[PDB]
């Protein structure tokens, strides 16, 4: 049977890993200490996508945590669920990264991607056959992108016939507050597209505008954040686990959602964000849903796609719906926007319907898109690269490190090229 | 365990030995708060929260973060009872998180925090170590005495 | 006494009385 | 069994042996009076104090050494102290006469009609024994009786017993202070007889143990209470192994045969690396890797060598106290790894380790700190030449001007032996290089 | 009835037998004071193998103690087992060692050899019909390497129809100790290969390396780590005790082991070893047992085989297990690293399973191996004794006792002749 392995990464990939988890383990009733509280046999048939066995009832997460800084991990460790988690799976590191992409990519990774390597073979032994993995790290993240760099083309080698599902966070727009956070952008990106299949993009200040949307509260903590877009991975994820006729593998997803190699970067959309009276005000009808479900401000991956066109749509129904109302939601916001579709493909949309509603609410869903609004992402921090490197600011670390402005170059170059093959492609 | 009366949080840690066969983290537990029972039904974050604003005139400009219009009826707070210095006594139950545990014993001030308190005065100490058994003794094996008895 | 007169921090650069007679110990004692 | 007899010649190796019957006895709790509390150690003899004392029917515990001295005054006041008791009258071997600080006078004009009391004394203790794995001497090579008297007495226990340990103890001369301008006269007099006969003569120089004790121990004005105090830890230290146990075990024949390469040379250097004070201890910590760095420090020897100048032979430390191999078999490794310590390419391993469990104890009215891990370093290297490289080119000035041999010529010496010293010395640098020389 | 009478020589085996036969005595729950606790009727039934009766339900071990230190002898009889040790078999000399092989060979062995012949032909003739002997004691000790040449040697003509099973630990490569201990090892392997069947190879620093690998505890007893090593060759002979469909007799395996004559060099191998958390963390199945079995961390003996080559390798299975499981696991290590065993002989795997479990675990199981990894063992004595024996280092001692330089000739030529002939076997 296929399953999944986890890998989480970064500090953030740290933050990301124990909302993730503990929203599953709250999700299939498991207690924190691990005995399982039998209630529903539908969680009860399907653990193994995710979790192997233990005795006494106890269900191993198979993730492989790694980080340099053991304070991240000690409250890592100290929190509700890591207990659940193994000090086998804690690998990590002596040094400081600095926060620094070329240590993390070749000074300290030099001596620990021995380590992880024989940790994931080990756990890629202990089962028997996989989908795939997915890594929760960001791609402005020092350590995060220094590692998972490596991993992603590590993992390329020995298993190229899996999901390379990718998990990064994209940084603050208007303020990245590491400065040489566009200079470690700029790396990753290079390889990232070159050893990914499939990327998801986050952005703080559109989960921060929800925040002040529909969340209507004013001062959340970042783990509130986390658990939102945890229900996103946890939604995609369901579909795997659940029941119902809908087809779930990422590979029936991705032929689906990629008409062109280059084309990994994918944005998400959830389903209903509701403040303190519209959960009594709300009638849950898949009409109201459909059109909370194309509200660009229920958008939360970048910026609006209003400024660009709809490549490719792939939307999943969580809850008791029928296969009618989703037909004719399409035929009905087909007809919406018939011209802010390319002429290329028309019937973009790909449709998924899981019978099984989350544990607290009857009809939700998820949405993950590819739309032509990207370009002004790499677009600015193309003038950032450019005007740095203009005077090639904070750049006698990397050569101290051993590194060369030249790698710089075809990494720009690629970019640049990624800017013409989306703007050709729409334009 | 360690309540701090300025923000009414609890904090655990542990006392493992030399040679224990366990890990060098100290802290067992958050600072956090402990709720009454054991693990909550998560209560869908996004409207886990204490405060309740109405409506925001803010998005039509951009003055200051929006405006917080804010209510006056306060619905939709869901009941959480934590666990709070009502329930300190030596010898008792509580489920820390899922842990069914007891308690023993107290360090200084409790003593003159608890008469303080209420009135409550009988403070004894409980033992929570598991009991100890001798080695008894030694005897000797029989004599024929062929010889001297010594 | 002030702090400690009893031993006075050892390395005590500023003189003490006493510095000759009985002699022919450690520093906590003499003093 | 496992026992041996010690052994002390001149008033000087006297009050060093004083201490450490008294250091002996804190730790084995001995009264004064020579008797246990109502405590059950009592018997045949056979107990802690078996190796060291012979507590007998009497319940007497009876030390297994004997004191010889040439001059009264010392061995009366002592005899006069507060163990005297203790101690065997007529072990306590006095003299009305001294040797006037010549070697020959000593070993020729009174130690013959005295030799046959000891040797008297010490069969009357060869028999009582059982195991009697060697001797325990202490002695001076500036000795006034110590030098010659010990000459003499070894070379008769060395022709009728030659199948057991001879181990010398003896405060070597300062380099730059002599009390005695003939102070090199006999000393390398005892150099040249000793060669051939001793088993194991280790060696200390009293002026860094001063500079030890206003270094770290903090001490400007000592006495020889706290020097004689220090040596006799430092032989505490490595009698422990015959009064206690630990995770190996180690004796003195072993010490022999692991330590010397050749014959010869058999003079290493001893070493204890928690020397401090006691509120050192009080508000730090200890532990093996900084008294491995500790012990290995050039300033922290008694003798004013430098390992920089030399090549590194042999290396023995006892680990006395609580430890595991663990870090010391780490810490050591380290030190295999330094790059400025410079053992000779001969020996890729030279490092003899004796682990003892029990805690060294502090002594009542003492100095020394709160010991719990605590080690003996002894080692051996070539940087040792240059000791009698500064007694020959000392000696060579005197010996063209001939001082001071009236007196000797006097007494009824010649000059025949005091030119076989000379080469025998010169052999012993020439042999020291060519060991050098890898 | 088939018999073993052991021999415990050398200081070290001092401590090796002393945790030894505790370790037998409280799996088979005897007191220390030595009556039986009836519990288990096969323990019961096979104790005899190992034990005489005596009087009052008391199994003497049939052993021979020997020593020349009181003390060491001082420290077990005062063991909480030294009672169950017979004054009788404490046999001992007047002497000290000096920790000299030459001294215990010909001058102290000579007066000691009659007394302790006299013992084991008097225990030889209180037992019926033996397999034969095992020993242990150190090739690197003083005076058990003494004791050791000499009693190989004479228990070779008298009994030469047996098993003189023998148990040895290799000094630590980094730093020997004793400095003269490279004499005393080449003094003893030129006889040790010339007598012996079997032999075991054991080094702490890979022991040392284990307590910082799964025991981490920093801080352990030698006790405790012969608590380690009690237990390897406990399994070896509890697959002679026990019942269950396995093989028990060492010629039945030692046949299986030994290609060619002089392959008396085996290294053990141990299974499940556990950690702080991992005892409620692990899912015990012959799978994960199999991996952790074949782990080079796992591996205690010598240094790691990745260098060489394997020639003949077993395992012995001690659990509630099957006959399929463990087909598989051969089926599928054999497929794994088929380059990495010799194409000398396919199927190089024994396997036999014991069905009664440890007390206190059930699934378990010890490896013994003869691979090609002792190659660097004994080049790293060679050149240890050749520059020593550059010029003559710590000799005078040897010819005091009598030895000459003519005797180190041959047994670093013979040592030398296993060097290709170890080499050409497997290059
Ligand atoms: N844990 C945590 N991480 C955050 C938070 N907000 C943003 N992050 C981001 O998560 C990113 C990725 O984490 P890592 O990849 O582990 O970062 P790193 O390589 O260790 O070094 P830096 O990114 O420079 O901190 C960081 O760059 C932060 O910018 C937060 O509130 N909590
Ligand atoms: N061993 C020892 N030596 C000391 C002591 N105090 C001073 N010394 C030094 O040791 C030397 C003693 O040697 P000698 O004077 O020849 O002693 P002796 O041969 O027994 O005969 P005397 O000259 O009468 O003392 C002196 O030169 C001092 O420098 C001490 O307490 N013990
Ligand atoms: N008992 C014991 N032996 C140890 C230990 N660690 C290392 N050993 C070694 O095990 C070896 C075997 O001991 P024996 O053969 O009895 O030694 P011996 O013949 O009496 O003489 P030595 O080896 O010099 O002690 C010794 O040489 C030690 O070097 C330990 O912790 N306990």
């Amino acid at each position: 049977m296929r399953e999944i392995v986890h890998l989480q990464a970064g500090q953030c990939g740290n933050q990301i890993g124990a909302k993730f988890w503990e929203v599953i383990s709250d999700e299939h009733g498991i207690d924190p200490t691990g005995t399982y509280h039998g209630d529903s046999d539908l969680q009860l048939e399907r653990i193994n996508v995710y979790y192997n066995e233990a005795t006494g009832g106890k269900y191993v997460p198979r993730a492989v945590l790694v980080d340099l800084e053991p304070g991240t991990m000690d409250s890592v460790r100290s929190g509700p669920f890591g207990q659940i988690f193994r000090p086998d799976n804690f690998v990590f590191g002596q040094s400081g990264a600095g926060n620094n992409w070329a240590k993390g990519h070749y000074t300290e990774g030099a001596e620990l991607v021995d380590s992880v390597l024989d940790v994931v073979r080990k756990e890629a032994e202990s089962c028997d056959c996989l989908q795939g993995f997915q890594l929760t790290h960001s791609l402005g993240g020092g350590t995060g992108s220094g590692m998972g760099t490596l991993l992603i083309s590590k993992i390329r080698e020995e298993y190229p016939d899996r999901i390379m599902n990718t998990f990064s966070v994209v940084p603050s727009p208007k303020v990245s507050d590491t400065v040489v956070e566009p200079y470690n952008a700029t790396l990753s990106v290079h390889q990232l597209v070159e050893n990914t299949d499939e990327t998801y993009c986050i952005d703080n200040e559109a989960l921060y505008d929800i925040c002040f949307r529909t969340l209507k509260l004013t001062t959340p903590t970042y783990g509130d954040l986390n658990h939102l877009v945890s229900a996103t991975m946890s939604g995609v994820t369901t579909c795997l686990r659940f029941p119902g006729q809908l087809n779930a593998d990422l590979r029936k997803l991705a032929v689906n959602m990629v008409p062109f190699p280059r084309l990994h970067f994918f944005m998400p959309g959830f389903a209903p964000l509701t403040s303190r009276g519209s959960q009594q005000y709300r009638a849950l009808t898949v009409p109201e849903l459909t059109q909370q479900m194309f509200d660009a401000k229920n958008m939360m991956a970048a910026c609006d796609p209003r400024h660009g066109r709809y490549l490719t749509v792939a939307a999943v129904f969580r809850g008791r719906m029928s296969m009618k109302e989703v037909d004719e939601q399409m035929l009905n916001v087909q007809n919406k926007n018939s011209s802010y579709f390319v002429e290329w493909i028309p019937n973009n949309v790909k449709t998924a319907v899981c019978d099984i509603p989350p544990r607290g609410l009857k009809m939700s869903a998820t949405f993950i898109g590819n739309s032509t609004a990207i370009q002004e992402l790499f677009k600015r921090i193309s003038e950032q690269f450019t005007a740095m490197f203009r005077r090639k600011a904070f750049l006698h670390w990397y050569t101290g490190e051993g590194m060369d402005e030249m790698e710089f170059t075809e990494a720009e170059s690629n970019m640049n090229d990624l800017v013409s093959e989306y703007q050709q492609y729409q334009d | 365990l360690h309540y701090f009366l300025c923000d009414g949080t609890v904090e655990i840690r542990e006392v493992l030995p030399s040679n224990s066969g366990r890990d060098a983290m100290s802290s067992f537990l958050r600072r956090g708060k402990l709720p009454k029972y054991g693990p909550p039904g998560i209560y869908q974050p996004g409207q886990i929260t204490d405060r309740a604003v109405l409506n925001v005139y803010g998005g039509l400009s951009e003055w200051r973060a929006d405006g917080y219009l804010l209510d006056k009826y306060q619905l939709g707070k869901v009941e959480q009872d934590f666990y709070t210095d009502q329930d300190l006594s030596i010898g008792a139950t509580i489920n820390v998180w899922g842990r069914k545990v007891l308690l023993c014993d107290c360090d200084e001030f409790t003593k003159t925090y608890y008469r303080t308190k209420y009135g409550v005065d009988n403070f004894t100490p409980i033992s929570c170590k598991p009991p100890h058994l001798p080695k008894i003794e030694r005897k000797y094996p029989p004599y024929t005495g062929f010889g001297s008895e010594e | 006494p002030n702090l400690i007169q009893r031993k006075a921090i050892s390395g005590y650069a500023g003189f003490v009385p006493r510095f000759a007679w009985v002699m022919g110990m450690n520093y906590r004692d003499g003093v | 069994m496992r026992e041996c007899i010690s052994i002390h010649v001149g008033q000087a190796g006297v009050q060093i042996g004083n201490a450490c019957w008294e250091l002996y006895c804190l730790e084995h709790g001995i009264q004064p009076d020579g008797q246990m509390p109502s405590d059950k150690t009592i018997g045949g003899g056979d107990d802690s104090f078996n190796t060291f004392f012979s507590e007998t029917g009497a319940g007497k515990h009876v030390p297994r050494a004997v004191f010889v001295d040439l001059e009264p005054t010392v061995v009366d006041e002592v005899r006069t102290g507060t163990y005297r008791q203790l101690f065997h009258p007529e072990q306590l071997i006095t003299g009305k006469e001294d040797a006037a600080n010549n070697y020959a006078r000593g070993h020729y004009t009174i130690g013959k009609e005295i030799v046959d009391l000891v040797l008297d004394r010490i069969r009357k203790l060869a028999d009582l024994c059982t195991g009697l794995q060697g001797f325990l001497i202490f002695h001076s090579f500036g000795g006034g009786t110590g030098s010659g008297f010990a000459s003499l007495l070894m070379e008769r226990l060395s022709v009728d017993y030659g199948k057991k340990s001879k181990l010398e103890f003896a405060i070597y001369p300062a380099p730059q202070v002599s009390t005695a301008v003939v102070e090199p006269y006999n000393s390398i007099l005892t150099t040249h007889t000793t060669l051939e006969h001793s088993d194991c003569a280790f060696m200390v120089d009293n002026e860094a143990i001063y500079d030890i004790c206003r270094r770290n121990l903090d001490i400007e004005r000592p006495t020889y209470t706290n020097l004689n105090r220090l040596i006799g830890q430092i032989v505490s230290s490595i009698t422990a192994s015959l009064r206690f146990d630990g995770a190996l075990n180690v004796d003195l024949t072993e010490f022999q045969t692991n330590l010397v390469p050749y014959p010869r040379i058999h003079f290493p250097l001893a070493t204890y690396a928690p020397v401090i004070s006691a509120e050192k201890a009080y508000h730090e910590q200890l532990s093996v890797a900084e008294i491995t760095n500790a012990c290995f420090e050039p300033a922290n020897q008694m003798v004013k060598c430098d390992p920089r100048h030399g090549k590194y032979m042999a290396c023995c430390m006892l680990y006395r106290g609580d430890v595991v191999p663990k870090d010391v078999n780490a810490a050591i490794a380290t030190i295999k790894t330094k790059r400025t310590i410079q053992f000779v390419d001969w020996c890729p391993t030279g490092f003899k380790v004796g682990i003892n469990y029990q805690p060294p104890t502090v002594v009542p009215g003492g100095d020394l700190a709160k010991v719990q891990r605590a080690v003996c370093m002894l080692s051996n290297t070539t940087a040792i030449a240059e000791a009698w490289a500064r007694l020959d080119h000392k000696f060579d000035l005197m010996y063209a001007k001939r001082a001071f041999v009236h007196w000797y010529v006097g007494e009824g010496m010649e000059e025949g032996e005091f030119s076989e010293a000379r080469e025998d010395l010169a052999a012993l640098e020439k042999d020291y290089e060519e060991v050098g020389v890898d």
